[PDB]
C-alpha cells in the first residue's frame, strides 16, 4: 500500500496517467489488473499446449471423436443445402 | 423442453455420454437441436474444464472446448442439473474457450 | 500455417460450395490445437456486417461449429472491433453467458 | 506512494507475487512497466497507419522509390548466385 | 493476406530461386506497411539454426533487406525465441546499437 | 574508411540524398558496401524519426523505417557527422523498427 518507485517508473506512471486515466492510482490498479490478466493468457497458452502436447486430438478424446463431429457438421451443412 | 443446466446422455457415434446444455431456452424451446458441452470423467487442468460438485448429477469435468449441437430426439437419459455455483464456474470456462475479451 | 485469429473471416467448402466463416474461439486455442471453432456468414435478431466490414453478410451466433485448420481456405480479412463487439454479444445471448 | 488496492485487485497482486516476483513492490514496478510497453506499441501501431493512410508507400516517399530499391535488392542476390 | 510476424520463416523466391526469409521488422509495421524487413538462410559473425528451429541454416545479420508482402511464399514455421536472442544480438551488433 | 555516424549524399536512382551510415566499423572497414538511414526534410510524428539538432551535420529527419544497402563507391559528399545526443536517439528508433524486445 505504500509503494516505491524510481524515476523512470514515475516519469512513466505520469505518461499513463496524462494519456487518460482519471489519478495515479487508478493507473496503478489498472496496469496491476492487466498484467495479471496478460499472465493468465500466458498460462492458458501453456495449458493447451501440454493438452496437446498429451492428447494431439484435443479437446476431443480420440481422432475417431473428431471425425464424428465433423460428420455430423457435414450432414447439417447438407440440410441447410 | 430442454433447458440450460440440464445434463443428458447422448450417443454421436462412440457410445452414450453425458452433455450439459449450454444454449439459452429460448433457443431450446424453438429449435430442433441444442448445443451442449462434453462432460467427462478425465481430468485435465486448464481454464476451459470444470469440477463438478458434490450436488451435482455425476463425478467428472465440463470440458467447455468441446461443444456440440445435439438434437432434441437425440437427447437419452436426464441424469440431472448442474447447481447454480458450478454454471458460474462454467459460464467462465465458456467466456475463456471463445474468447470473450477482459474484463 | 501462419496460426488464425479471433475475429478474421476465411472462405471454407466443408463439401457444398465453399463459404465465408468468422473464428470466435480463443487464440490460444488456435495457436495450439487442430481446430478452430467458428460462425458462418450468410446471406432479425442475427448480426448484420457492416459497412466497413471485409464481407456483406450475416452472422446466426446460435450455429457455432468447429472447422479443422486444414478446411480454412482464402483468408478474407478482419471483422471491426465494432462489429465484433456485437458478435461477443450475440454469442453470450446464445450460450446463456453473463456480458455486462 | 500511497496505493489503494479494492479486493480482487489486491487478491490479483498476490497472485502475481507468488508466480515469482520478489515483492509486491516490484510486482507493481512491472505491471506499470508492462503497461507502458503495451501502451508504446499501441501508439507504434496508430503511427504506422497514420504514415500509411497519408502515404500508402511508407517508409518509401514515393513509388518509384520502392522500385530503385527493389531492382538494387535484386541485382544483389543475382551476384551472391 | 494474414499479416506475417516478426520471427516466421518464409520461402521467397526474388528472380534467383526460392530461398528461405527470417522476419525481423517489427510487427506494427508489418501489419500496416505493404513490406517487411527480412535476413535470409543460407547454407564466424553469423547465427546457426537451431536443431529445434524450422530449418537448417545460417543468418547473416549484415544481409538486411526488404521483402514486399506479394513476394512472401510458404509458411516454413517460427523460429524458437533462445535462436531469436541470438538473432536480436547478432542485428545489434551489425547495427551499432546498444544491447545489454 | 566510413564510419558510422557519417551522412554521405548518395543517387539511388531517384536524385541525390543524405543517408545516415548505421552498420559498425568492423563492417564498414573490411566490406564493400555500407547500410545507412535516410535523411530527410519530411516531417513525422513517429517513434522511427528523430530529428537534428544544432550541430548535427543538416536539418530534417532521420527515418529509420528506410534502412538501405549503399556501395562504397556510390557514397561521395561528406557531409559530417551526427552528435552522439542524435546516434542514440537513432540508436532508439532502429531498434524499434527492427523489434527489438522491451526493455
Amino acid at each position: 500500500m505504500t509503494v516505491r518507485l524510481d524515476q523512470q517508473t514515475r516519469q512513466r506512471l505520469q505518461d499513463i496517467v496524462k494519456g487518460g486515466y482519471r489519478s495515479a492510482n487508478a493507473a496503478i490498479v489498472d496496469a496491476i489488473n492487466k498484467r495479471w490478466e496478460a499472465l493468465h493468457d500466458e498460462q492458458l497458452d501453456a495449458a493447451y499446449a501440454a493438452a496437446i502436447h498429451d492428447n494431439p486430438a484435443y479437446p476431443y478424446e480420440s481422432e475417431a471423436e473428431r471425425s464424428a463431429a465433423r460428420a455430423r457438421r457435414n450432414a447439417r451443412q447438407q440440410r441447410s443445402a | 423442453a430442454p433447458l440450460r443446466g440440464q445434463v443428458y446422455r447422448c450417443d454421436l457415434g462412440y457410445g452414450a455420454k453425458p452433455w450439459l446444455i449450454v444454449s439459452n431456452n429460448a433457443r431450446n424451446r424453438h429449435t430442433a437441436d441444442v448445443v451442449a458441452v462434453r462432460l467427462t470423467t478425465t481430468r485435465r487442468t486448464i481454464p476451459t474444464w470444470v469440477a463438478m460438485g458434490p450436488s451435482d448429477p455425476l463425478t467428472g469435468y465440463v470440458n467447455a472446448d468441446n461443444i456440440e449441437t445435439l438434437g432434441k430426439d437425440e437427447l437419452g437419459d436426464y441424469l440431472g442439473e448442474v447447481t447454480p455455483a458450478t454454471m458460474n464456474k462454467i459460464n467462465t470456462a465458456l467466456a475463456t474457450a471463445l474468447g470473450l475479451p477482459w474484463p
